[PDB]
């Protein structure tokens, strides 16, 4: 059972840090904001950028 | 209340007024190149010379700093410009740069390390 | 013995990956 | 002890994927950006959208 | 032994949910 | 072996909720959007805010 | 068997913290 403990310790070594990308998050946020902007423009007729 | 500590040049302005206090203070900061710091309700306006004070404290790598970032942009790196002055009265009767009594092209010395990077012409009619 | 070893070997694969799907892209 | 591993491997099947909704993230980001914009506008008096 | 099994089952079942609260809304 | 179960239960008590800051995310998204805007402005010469 | 319990305790205690770094800042 000692090697089970050794493997569990080695598996506890792993850093609990999960790097998450920022460029894709920004692009998705921009797309959703654009959807909201288009909705608001449509509800205002055409008195906006387009 | 306001206090001034430093030397500032003269700036020519048009129809000064019709603004709130903060707008005029920001105008002063932008034009005269002053730095504003407030002791509660008393605004001191320094210049670059009298604002910064030298100190023996220092930033050292691996000692008291963790992350250092430098953002460098060269989208507006321009080493040449053409500018025009006021407009002559016979502007229609004249052709080319003769329409202005003041036409000048300025080239920065940094061109020697960056080449000719000329920007769009700016016109001052005063 | 073999049971907890299998437990560790299984925990190696999954928990490391993590989720956080934006809409369909990762992160 | 076999059914211990039965449940352990059955619940190992769990997908290590947690899908997070983008709309709420975008709305929160927009609200925080609006707070920052209002702060900046206040610092410059009223020389902005309002 | 059986208590270990039940505890591990409940532990992973609870772990499935995960958090990521923005301010108060989920995700 | 009872205290094994006691400790594992006490640790299962933990809330599986991890709050993540919103101001930092908003600032990162704003910086990335500024980078994209600067890229688009550069590709369009100077026909933008600067 | 007791060190199995200690390993599980430290395991889940480390699991608590979680990551989600933006670029270098936490959350």
């Amino acid at each position: 059972l000692a090697r089970v403990e050794n493997l569990l310790e080695r598996l506890l070594q792993k850093n609990p840090v999960i790097k998450m990308d920022d460029k894709v998050v920004a692009e998705v946020v921009s797309r959703n904001q654009a959807n909201s902007f288009d909705q608001y423009n449509y509800t205002m007729g055409g008195a906006a950028y387009s | 209340s306001y206090e001034i500590q430093g030397s500032f040049p003269l700036v020519e302005l048009e129809d000064l007024g019709n603004k709130n206090g903060l707008e005029l203070v920001n105008l002063c900061l932008e034009e005269f190149g002053a730095i504003l710091f407030a002791d509660n309700k008393k605004l001191y306006f320094y210049d670059e010379k009298s604002w910064y004070v030298r100190t023996e404290k220092q930033f050292r790598y691996l000692y008291n700093t963790e992350e250092v970032s430098v953002d460098t942009n060269t989208d507006n790196l321009k080493t040449e410009i053409k500018c025009y002055g006021k407009q002559k009265e016979n502007a229609d009767k004249l052709t080319g740069d003769n329409k202005y009594m003041a036409v000048v092209t300025y080239t920065s010395p940094n061109e020697a390390i960056y080449g000719k990077r000329m920007a769009n012409a700016k016109s001052d009619d005063k | 013995a073999i049971l907890v070893s299998e437990n560790g070997s299984n925990f190696k694969i999954t928990v490391t990956n993590a989720g956080e799907l934006k809409a369909t892209k990762v992160e």
